[PDB]
């Protein structure tokens, strides 16, 4: 697929400006860093969860690994 | 219609401090292209080495 | 003319027309005490000899036959069963059992 | 006990595909049916989504997203294709049917 | 002529965790070797202590190293 | 038991991922490899060549290489022959091949040392608390004839007798020559043998980071000032009603 | 045609898959995951091309060669190092870069996406060899295993291994014929790979929204070109740092220790990008199961297409099967820990677990959570 | 006033530009390096072969 | 498309370039040379892929190795053989391929 026959679009006027008469930098700390928030603020109780659910089983895995290797002082008190 | 119709206020919102009304974009700009293009220049620059 | 070349170009690998028989290997019983096990280098892969335990022959046939993945008495794949011997290649992919 | 509604109402605003500021139905996967039934969509309507997916898109690109304003209301959420789309369905189980 | 290490191993073996570990060896030692017939070895033991000492044995022994 | 005990870590002068290798150190490094490895561990990798403008001089690797004599080609009447160590040589082998030290060796096959450093998880760190390390088993644990404990060896029973005590030679630049000491000059040197890119190889890694640093923001003001086109851009939807 | 651009057979090609392309233009970098993957395969085939300048495939000489490979040829080392590293960085973007086409449902560009599952076997197929040909403890008995791995099959088994390698046993021929199967089939990659954009622009580039983007598109060039070449240099510091500061962080060291056909390492742990499957293969205790387990465990990706019930393409408005996903990707993440993990209870069973929670997760529970999220809704 | 003085005369003609990254590129690798270099060899002092290549050679 | 052979995007590069294709009805075998080209190039690299799986590139095995690939490798002899020769098939047919090409202009 080609340009010119994508899509049947009518009445959608749109501005932009050329990028040297416009800033690249952006708007940072007034709506750049506020979006990333509002995210990282958003999935975080989406994504981190789960991995956090592994983290543990891993912990509590390794843990009780080294431990069953530790002996029992009382496998022979006698 | 459309006359009706304007080019919103991108002002603040984008454009670097040279350019708010009352002033020549040129003169101006022929100035700005240069940074942009002076990184480029130097990316490609970073990049030869 | 198909079929050949096929199997022609098929066979242009598999073995290699190089095969040994070292199949006989002299060992020293006394250099192998009782309670270890003495690998060798023999016929491209290694070979296990080892002196068993009196302990260790009691218990490899107090095993329980019935319930075994390759049902085998210890006492039908020994000669001496101070003396077991085996293929150190582990039978799933291959590779060396410690 | 719990309202499949109350659910609903949950999922709606969890999918959150409103913040872009488009209707569900302004979501479904383009499939044979689908194209079909927007293919059978008033011209009104038509434009209308299409703004709608480019606004959504053209947001989606910056990244950010429509004023807690402007995100569609559940109750308020136009299933404007949801009928013609069924007619299709039918439409062609009608016929897969018939050609056996 | 005196190794920098015996010197650093000194030191280390006092601080309060190769004491409280050195002790636990120690007993077990004594205890295993109090015995006939015993499966215990105090290797575990063994370990917990250099394990602690040598840690430090290191935060320190470079620093007398040319 | 697979039960072991896992090396502490040394702050060795070349850890940074900035810092060179103390090629003072490696040079005494080499000189305990010779003097007392280079008898019973082969080092087949490595050659008096590299020790040239690293650790040694030319003249001074050169003559330092003729202190060993090697077999080498057919006479015209095609003899194995003995004959002066050349620069490029090879450091020695001990053993004519392996079930000859370990005829040697009570039994045990002394690894080479060219890639030791990084052939078990820990290098230096491993291989210095190793030397470094020896002592009584506990008790209940009892190493058979001809082993040696050894707790941070896996199986605490090795087939080398700690080869490194007070003294055992005599840096001639003047370093206490002691256990630690001598330990740690050689391990700093089976590390240059096991990777001598090692400096060559940071350094490089300085200057990746100045580029990336440099390159990355550059580009991604070029992507962002491409992009701005769309960043900023506005719709609307104006039909006539 | 004054354009030249397009009047010319070749030259029409680029400035219409690298110019004038059509691209959404919302794409995350989960896009360029791709471009970067191309990168890779040429990072791959530049470099060892260039280090089978100096390898020499054969028994006594192969180790070493290699060895000598860094320590003699200027810069070889550096090859090296970038090699064993494109390897990873290769695997990790193609282990992303199916991450996304999973979570975008891109698996609906079937072709595309079968023609990639195709590749993803080939790279696994081709970084088998190679791994092999340093002839470490690793190679060799990697080699014994995967090969021997093909024991499972019946019939045709035994005999396909006694074959598959040289003779009878890993040894010198299988080398050979090994390096040669690794010379070769990057540039089959390479030819998929092309088989596999060509089926992509049959069917525009996705997009992370899951709807029609024909709204919007914008002329690939100006735009990703650039964006590539970003995440180029982004995604190209962490492997080039890897490879000049801590180069076999993820290289085993086990294998620096030339091969020894009669005594595995105690603790033989397989190539961290492999690891999963490995896992899976182990904990399955049979032979027969533990392969087959292991061949869907990666031979899955073809039925993902077919296990796809959401209304909606991509996922970002499925919260349900979106942390669904992630209790995928991290029961993945897990399976991989342990199976750089020894079997014992504390692991073995949560292995199998996970080895468990896998297959459902992707056969049963996402077409699940699928429909049902199309109900939350009318649907 | 630099950033104009420079487009005009470097960043305009392409012919230009490229000139300059050229003749950029010597300067800068030339710097570059030394810098590197010098930044490198000083976080190290007294351990390269440089700086024992000396005690067969004084310092 | 009912077509098939011309809508699938691999399917069709086939039947585009070996079925619908147009060629001049009247053709010498002057113009069979190139498919021939092809398969040389084809018995080129499949033999020679094959003979590479027991080369070994290494003055003191190098020439043993072929020999051994030969004595050695079931009908290994017969692949180089092939080999070498499809060497020259090869260049006899582009010798030839070049011919036709000079004599009919076909360089234009
Ligand atoms: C010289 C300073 C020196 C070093 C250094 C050293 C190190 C070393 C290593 C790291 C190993 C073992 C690693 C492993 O886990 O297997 C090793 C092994 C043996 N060595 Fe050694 N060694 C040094 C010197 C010497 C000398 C002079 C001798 C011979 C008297 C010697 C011998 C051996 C032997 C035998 C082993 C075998 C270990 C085993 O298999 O149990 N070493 N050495
Ligand atoms: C598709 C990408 C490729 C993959 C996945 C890949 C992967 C590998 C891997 C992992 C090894 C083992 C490296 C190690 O010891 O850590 C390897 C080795 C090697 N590869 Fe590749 N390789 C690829 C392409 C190539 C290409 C195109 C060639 C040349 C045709 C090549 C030639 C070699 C050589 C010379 C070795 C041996 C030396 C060494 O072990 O480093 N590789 N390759
Ligand atoms: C051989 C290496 C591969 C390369 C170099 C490659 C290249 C590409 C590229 C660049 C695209 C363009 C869009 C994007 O970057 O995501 C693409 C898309 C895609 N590839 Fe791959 N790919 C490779 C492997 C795979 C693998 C292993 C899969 C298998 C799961 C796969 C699945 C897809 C999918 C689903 C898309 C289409 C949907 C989309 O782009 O959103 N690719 N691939
Ligand atoms: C383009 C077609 C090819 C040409 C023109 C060609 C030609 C040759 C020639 C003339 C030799 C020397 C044979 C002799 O001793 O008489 C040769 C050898 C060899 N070729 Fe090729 N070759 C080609 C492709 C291949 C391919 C694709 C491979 C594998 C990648 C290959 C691998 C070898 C091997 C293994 C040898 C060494 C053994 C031998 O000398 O016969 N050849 N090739
Ligand atoms: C002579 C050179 C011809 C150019 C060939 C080269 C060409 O397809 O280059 C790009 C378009 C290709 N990726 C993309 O187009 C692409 C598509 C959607 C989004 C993004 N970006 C994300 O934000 C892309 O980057 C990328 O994956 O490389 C391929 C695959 C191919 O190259 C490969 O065969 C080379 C292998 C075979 C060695
Ligand atoms: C999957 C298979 C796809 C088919 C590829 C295959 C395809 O072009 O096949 C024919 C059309 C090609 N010759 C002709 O078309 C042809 C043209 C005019 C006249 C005659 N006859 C004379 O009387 C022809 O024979 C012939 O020269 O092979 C080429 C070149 C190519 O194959 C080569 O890339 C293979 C190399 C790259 C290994």
């Amino acid at each position: 697929r080609q340009f010119g026959h994508l899509t049947r679009v009518r009445h959608l006027i749109t501005y932009s400006l050329s990028p040297f008469e416009q800033r690249p930098f952006p708007h940072y700390f007034s709506k750049g860093v506020p979006n990333v928030w509002r995210r990282l603020r958003a999935c975080i109780l989406r994504v981190a969860p789960p991995f956090l659910a592994f983290y543990l089983l891993y912990t509590w895995g390794t843990q009780e690994f080294e431990k069953s290797k530790r002996k029992n002082p009382a496998a022979y008190v006698n | 219609s459309h006359t009706d119709i304007k080019v919103p206020n991108f002002s603040d919102y984008r454009r670097p401090p040279d350019d708010y009304s009352t002033k020549s974009s040129r003169e101006s700009d022929p100035s700005r292209k240069g940074f942009s293009y002076l990184v480029t220049a130097v990316t490609t620059l970073g990049v030869a080495y | 003319a198909a079929k050949n070349v096929v199997t022609q170009f098929v066979s242009s690998m598999s073995a290699s027309a190089d095969v040994l028989a070292m199949s006989k290997i002299e060992i020293k019983l006394s250099d192998i005490p009782e309670g270890k096990n003495m690998a060798f280098k023999w016929r491209g892969k290694p070979l296990f000899v080892r002196h068993r335990t009196k302990k260790e022959i009691d218990q490899e046939a107090a095993v329980e036959v019935s319930q075994l993945r390759d049902p085998q008495h210890d006492l039908e794949r020994v000669k001496k069963p101070e003396w077991v011997i085996l293929i150190g290649v582990c039978t799933h992919l291959g590779c060396v059992p410690i | 006990s719990r309202w499949l509604e109350g659910i609903r109402k949950w999922y709606y605003n969890a999918a959150g595909f409103n913040k872009y500021g488009l209707m569900r139905d302004d979501t479904i996967y383009e499939n044979d049916d689908v194209k079909e039934a927007i293919r059978r969509l008033p011209e009104n309507l038509y434009d209308d989504r299409m703004f709608r997916i480019k606004r959504a898109l053209d947001l989606n690109m910056r990244q950010q997203i429509l004023p807690k304003e402007q995100w569609t209301k559940y109750e308020e959420d136009v299933p404007y294709l949801e009928p013609y789309l069924k007619e299709v369905i039918r439409e062609r189980k009608e016929r897969e049917e018939w050609d056996k | 002529l005196v190794d920098p290490l015996t010197t650093v191993r000194e030191q280390c073996e006092q601080l309060e965790k190769c004491v409280k570990a050195r002790e636990r060896l120690e007993l077990c030692d004594e205890r295993v070797s109090s015995r006939s017939q015993t499966e215990e070895d105090c290797t575990e033991e063994l370990f917990d202590f250099l394990h602690a000492r040598d840690h430090c044995v290191a935060h320190k022994l470079f620093n007398s190293l040319k | 038991s697979d039960l072991e005990l896992h090396p502490p870590s040394y702050p060795w002068s070349h850890r940074g991922p900035l810092s060179s290798l103390d090629h003072t150190s490696i040079r005494r490094g080499f000189q305990v490899y010779k003097q007392v490895c280079s008898s019973c561990h082969s080092m087949d990798y490595v050659a008096y060549r590299h020790l040239v403008g690293v650790c040694y001089t030319e003249d001074e690797a050169k003559a330092l290489a003729e202190e060993v004599e090697v077999q080498d080609g057919p006479n015209e009447d095609g003899e194995m022959f003995m004959r002066p160590g050349k620069l490029s040589d090879y450091f020695p082998k001990p053993y004519p091949n392996p079930e000859a030290a370990r005829a040697a060796n009570n039994g045990a096959l002394p690894p080479d040392l060219s890639y030791i450093v990084r052939a078990r998880h820990g290098g230096e760190d491993y291989v210095f608390s190793l030397l470094t390390g020896y002592c009584e088993p506990p008790t209940g644990v009892s190493v058979r004839e001809g082993l040696y404990f050894n707790p941070y060896f896996p199986g605490q029973a090795i087939g080398m007798a700690p080869p490194i005590y007070n003294d055992v030679l005599e840096f001639d630049d003047g370093t206490p020559a002691t256990m630690s000491q001598v330990a740690k000059d050689v391990c700093t040197f089976l590390r240059w043998a096991a990777e001598p890119e090692h400096d060559h190889r940071k350094r490089m890694g300085l200057k990746m980071l100045l580029m990336m640093g440099l390159l990355v923001p550059l580009v991604y003001y070029m992507k962002r000032h491409k992009w701005s086109v769309l960043k900023s851009r506005k719709l609307a939807y104006r039909p006539p009603k | 045609a004054p354009n030249i651009r397009k009047s010319h057979p070749l030259l029409k090609m680029i400035n219409n898959s690298l110019i004038d392309l059509p691209a959404p233009s919302n794409i995350s970098a989960w896009w360029n995951f791709g471009s970067l993957l191309a990168v890779c395969l040429m990072t791959q085939i530049l470099t060892g091309l260039l280090l089978a300048m100096h390898y020499t495939a054969d028994t006594s000489l192969a180790f070493s060669s290699v060895a000598h490979t860094c320590r003699n040829v200027q810069y070889g080392w550096l090859i090296r190092n970038l090699h064993a590293n494109g390897a990873s960085f290769f695997f990790i973007c193609i282990f992303l870069h199916i991450g996304r086409g999973l979570y975008y449902g891109s698996y609906l560009y079937k072709e595309t996406w079968n023609t990639g599952v195709i590749l993803l076997l080939t790279l696994m197929a081709t970084a088998f060899v190679g791994y092999v040909l340093p002839w470490g403890q690793m190679s060799f008995w990697g080699a014994t295993v995967i090969t021997n791995l093909f024991s499972a099959i019946p019939y045709i088994g035994h005999t396909l291994v006694e074959w598959a390698w040289g003779g009878f046993s890993v040894d010198n021929p299988t080398l050979t014929r090994f390096f040669a199967l690794h010379f070769l089939l990057p540039f089959a990659i390479a030819g998929i790979t092309i088989i596999h954009l060509t089926f992509l622009h049959e069917s525009g580039s996705n997009n992370p929204l899951g709807i029609s983007s024909d709204s919007d598109k914008i002329p690939f060039h100006p735009y990703y070109s650039f964006k590539d070449i970003l995440g180029l240099t982004l995604m190209l510091t962490p492997f080039l740092t890897l490879a000049l500061f801590s180069p076999n962080l993820l290289g085993d060291p086990e294998n620096f220790t030339p091969a020894n056909p009669l005594v595995t390492p105690p603790h033989i742990k397989p190539e961290w990008y492999f690891l999963f499957a490995y896992a899976i293969l182990r904990s399955i205790p049979n032979k027969l199961g533990g392969v087959l387990a292991l061949a869907a465990s990666v031979l899955i990706l073809f039925l993902i297409p077919f296990l796809h019930k959401s209304k909606q393409r991509t996922m970002t408005f499925r919260p349900l099967s979106q942390t669904l996903f992630w209790l995928l990707v991290a029961n993945l993440l897990i399976l991989t820990w342990i199976g750089s993990q020894p079997v014992e209870h504390p692991f073995i069973i949560i292995g199998q677990m996970a080895s468990l929670s896998y297959f459902t997760i992707l056969l049963i529970l996402f077409p699940t959570i699928g429909t049902l999220e199309n109900k939350m809704l009318n649907y | 006033t630099l950033t104009a003085r420079l487009y005009s005369l470097l960043f305009r003609r392409t012919s230009t530009f490229a000139l300059t990254i050229v003749v950029g590129a010597l300067l800068f690798e030339r710097a570059f390096d030394q810098g590197a270099d010098a930044i490198y060899e000083h976080i190290n002092e007294g351990k390269l072969w440089k700086h024992i290549k000396h005690k067969y050679e004084n310092k």
